[PDB]
């Protein structure tokens, strides 16, 4: 998963 | 996975730096590059995030650039206090989570380059009379902090029962290190002599003592 | 100003289990993740896994994966990182940071920051020993060297004054050194007037907190 996608999630 | 960085770096100061840091598709080919400063005992300071920003409080000689898969910290203007360790940092898509590189030491030159003093003790005889035997190496005063220590037995090398602390810096900014030699009494007792034998910068110091 | 604050050093068995804790000011805990990671003596920084504060939510690398746990206690605004089943290639310095995100506005990345100071966690199966201390007897100009080597002792750290610390022009205590025994050593060796030592007591303090040893060694000419 990318960066943003990631953290995104995450978050 | 791996972020590959030089292990050092080396300027004059006045002068331009650079680090890189490369690393593959699936990391700084992706994502952003953000590298950190680390001096001894402290966290680490970010200098640059989103390969090219500087944080508030950032000096403007800190620079970053990011192409591809490879990423360059630069420092213009070098500074003594910018000595120090630079690491980059990047999300890797396959870890899900970060990657780091090793790490940079950065070398500020212009410290000129000292010679060690060397005292070595033999074992003392409470020690002897506790069984061991044990030769005590003391290193101080030298920079670069790079040496090397060889013990011998009478002429011959000894390799056995060493063990050498790697040099840490002193409040004089020059630095220190021990080396070890672990006999049994009877070794000690058994030898003409024994020596430390310590080389820095194609210079060597040589100690020698004696059961006698 | 944002501070993570971490735990104390720990000294751990083999097949033990540790708990760091990261303790969050200066900023609203639940809206940032935090991560964690470590580092070996020797080698590079690892990523071991991340936290959403606000709900719990827990994500680990493959490497980890079954043997850590990261939690969070949200009235303390602190973070937890436990790791089981320790061995020495655990020993390390784990880290917690804060993750800024990224601006919603502009879509940059802001970066870990800021990090915690690091907890040390050493792993071995050496049992808790107070150290010999030996005299190292002086040597010689108008100076002369004289010290103490601290021996075999296990866990760190030592304490070393000299004459109760009425001494200190010329002291040069060492770093330990680690044997294949488990054990450290160092010496201290302190630089004083050969004129001295007819007269002057020399005395190391040693002292051992972990064993509860305390050594005052006097160093004698011979
Ligand atoms: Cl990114």
């Amino acid at each position: 998963t990318g960066h943003r996608m990631a953290w995104d999630m995450m978050m | 996975l791996t972020l590959t960085q030089p292990a050092s770096a080396s300027a004059t100061p006045g002068q331009r730096v650079t680090i890189s840091c490369s690393g593959s598709s699936s990391n700084i080919g992706g994502n952003t590059v953000n590298w950190y400063q680390h001096l001894p005992g402290a966290a680490p300071k970010l200098l640059i995030h989103n390969n090219d920003l500087r944080p508030s409080g950032v000096p403007d000689r800190f620079s970053g650039s990011k192409s591809g898969t490879s990423a360059s910290l630069a420092v213009s203007g070098l500074q003594s206090e910018d000595e120090a360790d630079y690491f980059c940092a990047a999300w890797d898509d396959g870890l899900n989570g970060w990657v780091f590189g090793g790490g940079t030491k950065l070398t500020v030159l212009g410290q000129p380059k000292a010679a060690p003093s060397v005292t070595l003790f033999p074992p003392s005889s409470e020690e002897l009379q506790a069984n061991k035997a044990t030769l005590v190496c003391l290193i101080s005063d030298f920079y670069p902090g790079a040496v090397t220590v060889a013990w011998k037995a009478d002429s011959s090398p000894v390799k056995a029962g060493v063990e050498t602390t790697t040099p840490s810096k002193q409040s004089n900014n020059k630095y220190a290190a021990s080396s070890y030699l672990s006999l049994t009494p009877e070794q000690w007792k058994s030898h003409k002599s024994y020596s430390c034998q310590v080389t820095h910068e194609g210079s060597t110091v040589e100690k020698t003592v004696a059961p006698t | 100003v944002q501070l993570l604050e971490q735990s104390g050093a720990e000294v751990k068995r083999p097949g033990a289990s540790v708990k760091v804790s990261c303790k969050a000011s200066g900023y609203t805990f639940t809206s940032y993740a935090i991560h964690w990671v470590r580092q070996a003596p020797g080698q590079r920084l690892e990523w071991m896994g991340w936290i959403n504060p606000g709900n719990g939510n827990a994500k680990y690398s493959q490497r980890f994966q079954g043997r850590v746990i990261i939690s969070r206690d949200t009235s303390a605004t602190t973070s937890y990182m436990e790791l089981s089943s320790l061995t020495s290639e655990d020993t390390a310095v784990y880290s917690c940071a804060r993750d800024r995100g990224f601006d919603l506005l502009t879509g940059h990345y802001l970066g870990l920051d800021p990090w915690g100071q690091g907890t040390l966690v050493t792993v071995s199966s050496a049992s808790t020993k107070g150290p010999s201390v030996f005299p190292l007897a002086p040597s010689s100009g108008g100076t002369a060297a004289l010290g103490c080597l601290v021996k075999d002792y296990f866990p760190e750290p030592v304490t070393v004054s000299w004459n109760s610390g009425a001494l200190t022009s010329g002291v040069h205590t060492f770093p330990a050194v680690l044997q294949s025994s488990g054990l450290y050593s160092l010496s201290s060796v302190v630089t004083v007037p050969s004129s001295s030592l007819g007269t002057q007591t020399y005395i190391c303090n040693v002292n051992h907190k972990p064993s509860n040893t305390k050594v005052d060694k006097k160093v004698e000419p011979k």
